[PDB]
């Protein structure tokens, strides 16, 4: 269980930095916003998704 | 060369490197800085 | 045509016909910084000694008790007394009054308050003369280390008799008494306000010197410069080209200043923030967060200490911290 | 005796003062 | 964003291009207060990964956790740390809003509308419009007022929060009867700030700050509602400046005072701020000192209370100007100081004299012994002891970092809001960019004397 | 006074603080006996014993009459907390001893002419007996300045310069030698008690004093004046 | 110098504001903490001295109305019976602990409610929460 | 005691006031003073030659 | 210290107060790259 949940942080990690990376440019970007809109709610989607599973496994670890 | 000291000096780089990351994308692509 | 009592009185205030202008930031200046100047000129004449440090040891400091301009002094708030309130009304008498120190403490906050409302009639009269309100800005600097010196170093050490006395003699104690106690020689702060200081200096004489040297030929030689130049008159008087190509040949052209707002917001803006840091770093000092300590730095291989500049600035400092005050001291820590 | 020497150089600068601020030569614009 | 071509502002005096751009100033307000809520997790989680256990919390330059354990969190009958998950709870939280925060504000900022004023009037505003501008002030009082009882309801219901002052030594007590006499309250309001009053920094029971709360929960929430519901009156519209500048400047004079009461209040309060997190304060070394060489003298055979030292006044005891026995020495200025474990000793004409001859306690010797130690005096390197001392102790007091910052943005603040009130009542007068060649009010003035 | 022994410990610190009432003596209540009153005869323990000065005279050297005077160092004047013996005979002959506690106060006053005279008020190994009409006996007055105290110029008995250091030229200064050397002798003084009323219930005594006694020298450069000081004192056998 | 006897002071206690200033050893020792938990007997004593102290000299100062001498006692020598009472139960099993931990926070209460009385300078109502104080604390005495 | 004094240093009252004195002369000078304002305050508005609508004030 | 299931972070935990003072710098290079228009 301890390893399943350092994985889940380490794919949280991940996750933040290329959100952190990423959103700034797609913003930035002449009708970039209009268009790759998925990809930045499927990224916000699978950080929140992290997070509560990082959280929920927190609780077995501890 | 502690490892701690090069992990720490691994993740000093990777954020600092995030920050001119952004503004060198935007400005090789001619996005709206 | 003004008709009330408060009208023409507000318009009599807010007059910009006045010799002296009055505000309303100087109807608070005004008394208080007469009542400040009055208790002060009386006390440097003819007050009696004062018991500064508590310890029954009165110090003598009128000019009628045996003593010259430089020697006199008004001797700060006794040290037993503390940070309490202690004016003249809380007294059992005169004579109990002037022997504890109250006279300090008066002109202190009088002196404090005054100041304050100068700065705010600065401000006041910009405002009515249609100016530019930064000159109030400007003299925040030495309102702040007025303060400090006054105000904020006895309220961290706990006793108004760690303030500044006022005189010459007592200015030149307080200078060393801060030295052995706080190594203020060595506080980033402090050196950034001799730099400012300094360069202050030198961008006077610099400024000074330049436009003197491209004055315009109005006058001969048996006469000033100065009747040279009318006041009121319109056209400039000196060559900023000149002075420029001066000093771009001086030290190199991209060096000198081409913009004379310019040249005159740096001569500004140099001496203020010089001052603005070296009053903080007399606040931050004033909670005990004292300069650079690099004593028994240098050590070698078998682990005796070898000294340093530091270190002799060390020697002199105990020299001076173990006789700051003889008789005041019970106990080895000056944790005050 | 030279307390009242010290006093009398004070009281001289104070009253210098206030007759050069009060009674100065008046700027005339041109 | 924009240009001195088209804007007037330069590049050093950029963030004034959105004065009048409502939807790009809020989303520079909200990544403001991601940046804010980022710092608070980030320096609470190293932290919390740097503390040891046999070290007290002022010994190893904790400023955050300190706050979390006045709280009543993860904290000891006597001030002893005994759980360290909850700060990192707290820290985890922050960090992972300060996320969510710093999204919105960037979105705002970069590709939300750019003037709110058109599509979502609700929250549009005009700088000049008093009537919204009070709406937002009313909204925005509410909302601190909520804060405030969300701190009152932890010291009742949710575990309480340390009592310095508890019975049988500190612990996470619970305020049952909080202190809310208008007497009670206006007097540390309207109190002096000098030695003795010390204005609201003299609070000295957790019952008054509770008391207070309430009081300053309820004010400003009737507040709020009643600037909702008005608008400001003539006398007001004939004396103030309405103008964003205008406003920015007295929210910096109110934070410049904030700030330097802060300072005040951690240099020298003990309720608020116990000495078991943030170390002795500066008078309270002076008083350990004293009483433990007291103690030291008295062991080796000494009459303390007849001592007389060099000066003819007393080395030990003395009187304070007004009865009182106090310590004697140069520590007879700090006589005003109260703390926890000096106050047992103490009767009601001052100290006793049997009771520190005959029932003096090893904890308070003991306390006494290590705030001696532990003066709050150090230099800008972190080394502990006085300005002619040796490279041996690396300690500088977590009370000392707090005054000295907090007096520095105090002092920066006053100056920003002489600046901006300056610039606002100049800039809405008509003048701010210079004199009128054409029109010179002097030149129409008579000459002065 | 005006407060009795139980209406001070009513109080709390916070209300004393600031008031000068710790600067006061106890007085008793109505329940008290005149004089000796109705004690057993027999040595009792003192403890509580304190001395409320009210008038301060000097009568300076070259001078017959005393002379009032006018203090200038605030509430710090009374004597509190002695503790010592009390033995009472069955003729009516009292004798007290202060062994301990709080029994010196520097004071400073300042008379007619305007000089500041300062003087160690004290009660130290204070021996008397009488009847409870009157007590008369002594103490021991210490000196003013300790031996390690150190005058402006670095002078002083147990440290400090033996000469005048600012004055290199003149090496031997037969000129100044009254003033290089320091003493902190000590003297002796004289007291007149009296006991005005004795409540044998919780056994409290009270009454009014007299002492005489000298002013300062600075370490024996000076001649030293005469002082009087009258008061009340309260006191408690137990 | 002229040499003076003191051998015996060490034995009095000479030595504690000296270990409370050695910053070597760890912050447990410095403050006490340590040594309590190593040697129960020292936490029992306490313990014991603190109720009979609340009993008799609490009684002797409501009687005759002495508040401020009342809360200093109430904190002088009890200044470490929650830390002592914390000591003593962590050595009890599960149940014995829980027990002793609900006997402790009743009895925190009641000496909460008594100082209160005590500061607002009531008689009759400081009595009722003395005695009530004192019930609480021989229960929690008798648990352990 | 040898002499009398006020003895109120050091205390914490509400502005310093130990006699209702004191109290007496700050309300009665502060009521003056308002009452000779509140008089003049609808004249000095005048002199701007605009009524104190809702839009009054020094505005940008 | 952390937890022990957080032990192996440590090392990311100790660089991120810097990060506002980053974000300041980062706020420059950006007016620069943009030429101070
Ligand atoms: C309405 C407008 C104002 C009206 C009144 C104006 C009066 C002006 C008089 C003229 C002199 C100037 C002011 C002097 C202030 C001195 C403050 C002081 O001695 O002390 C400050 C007090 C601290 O009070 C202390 O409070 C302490 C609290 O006591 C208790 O505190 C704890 C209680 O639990 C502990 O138990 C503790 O042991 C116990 O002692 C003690 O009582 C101390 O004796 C007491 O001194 O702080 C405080 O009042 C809180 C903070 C006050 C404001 C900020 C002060 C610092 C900044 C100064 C001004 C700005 C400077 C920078 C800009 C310069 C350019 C313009
Ligand atoms: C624009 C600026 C232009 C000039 C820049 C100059 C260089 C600055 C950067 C380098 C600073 C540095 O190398 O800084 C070094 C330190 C980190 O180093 C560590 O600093 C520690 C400091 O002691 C602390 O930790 C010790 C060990 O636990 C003790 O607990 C001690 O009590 C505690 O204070 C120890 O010395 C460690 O051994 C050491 O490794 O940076 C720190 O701490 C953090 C540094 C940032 C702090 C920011 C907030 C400052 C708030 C106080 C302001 C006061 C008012 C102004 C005064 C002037
Ligand atoms: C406290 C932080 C701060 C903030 C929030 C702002 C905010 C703002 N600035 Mg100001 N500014 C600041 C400091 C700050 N500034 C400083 C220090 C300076 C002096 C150098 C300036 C000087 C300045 C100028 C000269 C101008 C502004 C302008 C602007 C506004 C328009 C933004 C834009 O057009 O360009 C944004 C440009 C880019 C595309 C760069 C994108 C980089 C992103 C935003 C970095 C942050 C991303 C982060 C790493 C990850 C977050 C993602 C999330 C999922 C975690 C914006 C609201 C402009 C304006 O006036 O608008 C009308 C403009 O003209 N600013
Ligand atoms: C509390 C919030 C606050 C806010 C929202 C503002 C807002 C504003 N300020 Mg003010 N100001 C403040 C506090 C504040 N100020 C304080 C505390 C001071 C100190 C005296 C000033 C002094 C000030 C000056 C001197 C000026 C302004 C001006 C302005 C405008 C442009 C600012 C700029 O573009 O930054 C750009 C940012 C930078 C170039 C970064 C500089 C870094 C500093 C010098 C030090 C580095 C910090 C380090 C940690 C210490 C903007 C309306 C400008 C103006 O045009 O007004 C209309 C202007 O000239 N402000
Ligand atoms: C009724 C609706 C409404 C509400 C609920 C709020 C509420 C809030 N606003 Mg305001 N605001 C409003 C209308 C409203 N606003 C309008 C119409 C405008 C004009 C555009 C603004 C402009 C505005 C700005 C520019 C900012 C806020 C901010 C905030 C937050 C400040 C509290 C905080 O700092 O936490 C700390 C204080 C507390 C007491 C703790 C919370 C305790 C809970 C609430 C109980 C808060 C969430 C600030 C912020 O925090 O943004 C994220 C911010 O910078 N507001
Ligand atoms: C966030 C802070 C806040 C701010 C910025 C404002 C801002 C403003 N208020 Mg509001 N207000 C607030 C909170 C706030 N208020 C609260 C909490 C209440 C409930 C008491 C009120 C009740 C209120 C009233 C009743 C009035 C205003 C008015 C005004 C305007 C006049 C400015 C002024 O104060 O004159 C400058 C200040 C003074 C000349 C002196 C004030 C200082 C007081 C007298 C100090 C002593 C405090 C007082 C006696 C309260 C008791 C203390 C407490 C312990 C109970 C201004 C828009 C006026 C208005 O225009 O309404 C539409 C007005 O008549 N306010
Ligand atoms: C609050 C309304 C403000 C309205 C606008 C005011 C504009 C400015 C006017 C001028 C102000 C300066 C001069 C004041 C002189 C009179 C006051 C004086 O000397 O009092 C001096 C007196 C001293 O009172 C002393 O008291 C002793 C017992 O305690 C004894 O009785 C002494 O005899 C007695 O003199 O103190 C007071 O009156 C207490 C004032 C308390 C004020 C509380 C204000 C609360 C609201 C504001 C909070 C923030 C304040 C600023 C904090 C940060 C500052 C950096
Ligand atoms: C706003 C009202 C309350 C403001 C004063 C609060 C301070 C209370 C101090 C102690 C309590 C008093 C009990 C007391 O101790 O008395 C004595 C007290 C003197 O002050 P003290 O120093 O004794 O205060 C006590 C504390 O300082 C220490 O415990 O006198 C006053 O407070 C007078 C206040 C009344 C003046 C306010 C009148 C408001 C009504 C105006 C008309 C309204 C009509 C509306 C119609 C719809
Ligand atoms: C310690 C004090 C002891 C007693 C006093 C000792 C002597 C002190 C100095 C006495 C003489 C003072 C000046 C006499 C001439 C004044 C003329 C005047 O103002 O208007 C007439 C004069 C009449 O001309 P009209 O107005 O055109 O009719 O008015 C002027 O404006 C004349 C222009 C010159 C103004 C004064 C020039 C400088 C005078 C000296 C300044 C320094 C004085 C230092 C001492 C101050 C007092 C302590
Ligand atoms: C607009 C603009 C600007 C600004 C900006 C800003 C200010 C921003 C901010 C932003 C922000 C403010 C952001 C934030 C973010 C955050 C995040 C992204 C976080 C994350 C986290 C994590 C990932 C965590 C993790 C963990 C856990 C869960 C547990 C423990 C361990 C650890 C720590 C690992 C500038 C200046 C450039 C200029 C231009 C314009
Ligand atoms: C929580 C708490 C508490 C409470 C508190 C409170 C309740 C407070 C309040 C407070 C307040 C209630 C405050 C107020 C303030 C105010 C002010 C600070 C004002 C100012 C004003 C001004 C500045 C004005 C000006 C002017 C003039 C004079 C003229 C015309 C123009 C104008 C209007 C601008 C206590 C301490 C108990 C305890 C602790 C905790
Ligand atoms: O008084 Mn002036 O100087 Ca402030 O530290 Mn401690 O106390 Mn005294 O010695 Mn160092
Ligand atoms: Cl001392
Ligand atoms: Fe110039």
């Amino acid at each position: 269980m301890l390893l399943i949940f350092q994985l889940a942080l380490f794919a949280f990690i991940v996750v933040s930095f290329l959100l952190v990376v990423g959103v700034p440019v797609v913003l930035a970007t002449p009708e970039g916003w209009a268009e790759n809109k998925g990809t930045v709610f499927s990224g916000i989607g699978i950080w929140f998704l992290l997070v509560f599973l990082v959280g929920i496994l927190n609780s077995f670890v501890v | 060369m502690n490892l701690e000291i090069v992990l720490q000096l691994t993740a000093l780089l990777f954020i600092v490197a995030a920050g001119p990351l952004v503004i060198v994308l935007l400005s090789s692509r001619g996005g709206n800085l | 045509e003004s008709t009330s009592l408060w009208a023409r009185f507000c318009e009599w205030v807010t007059s910009t016909e006045n010799r002296l202008y009055i505000g309303w930031f100087g109807v608070l200046m005004i008394p208080t910084l007469l009542t400040a100047t009055s208790v002060f000129i009386i006390a440097f004449i003819a007050a009696p000694p004062v018991d500064i440090d508590g310890i029954r040891e009165p110090v003598s400091g009128s000019l009628l008790y045996g003593n010259n301009i430089i020697t006199g002094a008004i001797i700060p708030t006794s040290n037993a007394i503390g940070l309490h309130f202690y004016p003249i009304w809380e007294a059992a008498s005169l004579d109990e009054w002037l022997y504890n120190g109250g006279p300090y403490q008066l002109i202190v906050c009088h002196f404090f308050l005054g100041v304050c409302s100068y700065m705010g009639r600065e401000w006041e009269l910009s405002f009515r003369l249609g100016m530019r309100p930064w000159i109030a800005v400007a003299y925040s600097a030495p309102v702040a280390a007025a303060t400090a010196v006054f105000i904020i170093y006895p309220l961290g050490q706990g006793s108004f008799s760690d303030g500044m006395p006022l005189g010459i003699s007592g200015t030149f104690n307080f200078m060393i008494v801060f030295q052995a106690e706080h190594n203020i020689l060595m506080h980033p702060f402090h050196m950034l306000g001799v730099a400012g200081v300094f360069g202050g200096s030198l961008f006077s004489a610099m400024h000074g010197s330049l436009v003197t040297s491209s004055l315009i030929r109005e006058t001969t030689e048996n006469e000033s410069a100065n009747e040279g130049y009318k006041f009121g008159q319109e056209e400039e008087t000196y060559n900023i080209v000149a002075a420029h190509g001066y000093f771009g040949r001086l030290i190199f052209q991209y060096a000198s200043f081409n913009n004379s707002r310019s040249l005159h917001f740096f001569l500004a803006a140099w001496p203020v923030v010089g001052i603005w840091f070296t009053a903080l770093g007399i606040s931050t000092m004033a909670f005990n967060l004292n300069g650079f300590n690099f004593n028994q730095s240098v050590v070698d291989s078998q682990g005796r200490v070898i000294n340093t500049w530091a270190d002799i600035i060390n020697r002199a400092n105990l020299g001076m911290e173990v006789m700051h005050e003889r008789n005041a001291h019970n106990f080895p820590l000056d944790l005050a | 005796m030279e307390a009242l020497v010290y006093t009398f150089l004070l009281v001289g600068t104070l009253g210098i003062i206030f007759f050069a601020i009060f009674f100065r030569e008046p700027p005339r614009i041109v | 964003g924009r240009d001195q071509e088209s804007t007037g502002f330069a590049w050093w005096a950029g963030n004034a291009r959105l004065i009048n751009l409502s939807g790009k100033l809020l989303g520079a307000h909200v990544a403001h207060a991601g940046l804010i809520v980022f710092w608070a997790g980030a320096m609470n989680l190293f932290e919390v990964a740097h503390f040891v256990p046999e070290k007290p919390m002022y010994e190893q330059g904790l400023i955050l956790l300190p706050h979390l354990a006045t709280l009543g969190y993860g904290v000891g009958p006597g001030g002893e740390v005994i759980d360290t998950y909850p700060y990192f709870v707290s820290g985890v939280l922050h960090l992972i809003s300060s996320a969510v925060l710093g999204f919105g504000g960037v979105y705002h900022s970069l590709v939300g509308p750019e003037t709110l004023e058109e599509s979502f009037p609700f929250f549009g505003y005009v700088w000049k419009d008093k009537n919204k501008m009070t709406t937002i002030l009313g909204i925005h009082l509410i909302v601190l007022g909520l804060g405030a009882w969300l701190l009152v309801w932890k010291a009742m219901y949710f575990g309480g929060i340390y009592d310095t002052w508890a019975p049988g030594g500190g612990d996470v007590r619970i305020i049952t009867n909080p202190t809310v006499s208008p007497g009670v309250i206006f007097g540390y309001l309207f109190r002096s700030p000098f030695g003795g009053d010390g204005w609201i920094v003299s609070v000295d029971n957790m019952e008054d700050v509770i008391g207070g709360h309430i009081w300053i929960g309820t004010l400003c929430i009737f507040g709020g509602i009643w600037h909702i519901l008005t608008k400001p009156w003539a006398w007001a519209r004939r004396a103030f400046v309405w103008s964003g500048e205008a406003y920015l400047s007295y929210s910096l004079g109110a934070i410049s005072i904030m700030g330097f009461t802060a300072c005040c209040m951690a240099w020298f309060n003990t309720t608020a701020y116990p000495s078991e997190f943030y170390g002795p304060t500066g008078p309270e070394a002076s008083q350990s000192q004293t009483f433990t060489f007291l103690v030291r003298d008295q062991r080796l055979g000494a009459n303390v209370a007849s001592a007389q030292g060099p000066t003819g006044l007393g080395k030990y005891l003395m009187r304070s100007p007004t009865g009182e026995i106090i310590f004697g020495g140069e520590t007879m200025r700090f006589w005003d100081f109260r703390g926890p474990w000096l106050e047992p000793l103490r009767g009601p004409n001052g100290l006793d004299l049997n009771k520190l001859k005959n029932d003096i306690q090893p904890w308070q010797e003991r306390r006494a012994a290590e705030y001696m130690t532990h003066a709050p005096l150090g230099s800008l390197n972190s080394v502990g002891g006085v300005a002619t001392e040796i490279n041996a102790v690396n300690y500088v007091s977590p009370r000392s970092w707090l005054a000295t910052s907090h007096f520095c943005l105090g002092f920066f603040f006053f100056v920003g809001h002489l600046w901006h009130a300056g610039r606002a009542r100049a800039a809405a007068a008509g003048f701010e960019k210079g004199i009128d060649r054409d029109n010179e009010p002097v030149l129409s003035m008579r000459p002065l004397d | 006074g005006n407060f009795t022994f139980d209406e001070l410990q009513a109080k709390s610190y916070l209300e004393v603080k600031g008031s000068t009432l710790a600067n006061q003596c106890p007085i008793l209540g109505a329940d008290a006996q005149q004089g000796l009153g109705d004690v057993k005869p027999g040595t009792f323990q003192l403890d509580k014993f304190c001395m409320e000065p009210s008038s301060f005279k000097v009568k300076m050297p070259g001078s017959k009459e005393f002379e009032p005077s006018t203090l200038l160092t605030r509430n710090t004047y009374s004597l509190d907390q002695m503790t010592g013996s009390v033995t009472v005979k069955g003729d009516g002959s009292v004798a007290l001893k202060q062994q301990d506690g709080i029994d010196f106060a520097p004071v400073t006053v300042k008379i007619r002419g305007g000089e500041m005279v300062p003087f160690m008020f004290t009660v130290k190994n204070l021996n008397i007996e009488g009847k409870a009409d009157g007590l008369t006996g002594d103490f021991t007055v210490p000196s003013y300045r300790g031996a390690t105290f150190m005058d402006p110029q670095g002078r002083g008995a147990a440290s400090g310069w033996e000469y005048v250091k600012g004055l290199a030229a003149a090496g031997a200064q037969e000129e100044l030698a009254a003033e290089n050397v320091k003493s902190a002798a000590a003297t002796v003084g004289e007291a007149a008690f009296a006991i005005a009323s004795t409540d044998a219930a919780t056994g409290e005594i009270a009454g009014v004093f007299v002492t005489r006694q000298l002013a300062d020298d600075d370490l024996g450069s000076k001649d030293p004046a005469t002082i009087e000081i009258e008061g009340i004192w309260y006191g408690q056998l137990s | 110098l002229d040499l003076f006897d003191d051998r015996k002071a060490r034995q009095a206690g000479f030595d504690i504001i000296y270990e409370a200033r050695d910053l070597d050893l760890p912050q447990g020792v410095r403050d006490g903490l340590a040594q309590a938990r190593e040697n129960l007997d020292v936490a029992k004593a306490r313990i014991k001295e603190a109720e009979k102290r609340i009993d008799a000299d609490l009684d002797a100062y409501i009687a005759k109305a002495y508040w401020t001498e009342g809360r200093n006692e109430l904190r002088r020598q009890v200044g470490t019976l929650r830390f002592d009472l914390n000591a003593v139960a962590d050595t009890l099993p599960k149940a014995a602990k829980k027990e002793a931990q609900a006997a402790k926070n009743e009895f925190l209460a009641a000496v909460e409610a008594l100082d209160l009385q005590l500061r607002k300078k009531n008689g009759d109502k400081a009595a009722a929460a003395l005695a009530d104080t004192k019930a609480k604390l021989d229960a929690v005495i008798a648990k352990l | 005691l040898v002499d009398d004094r006020l003895a109120g240093e050091g205390t914490g009252k509400i502005l310093g006031i130990n006699d209702p004195s004191l109290f007496w002369a700050i309300t009665i000078v502060f009521t003056i003073v308002w009452g000779v304002f509140y008089v003049s305050t609808r004249e000095i508005d005048a002199a701007s030659d605009r009524e104190n609508d809702d839009d009054f004030g020094l505005t940008l | 210290k952390l937890p022990e299931a957080y032990a192996p972070f440590d090392p990311i935990v100790d660089v991120l107060p810097v990060i506002p003072v980053l974000f300041l710098l980062l706020a420059l290079v950006w007016q620069a790259s943009v030429s101070f228009r």
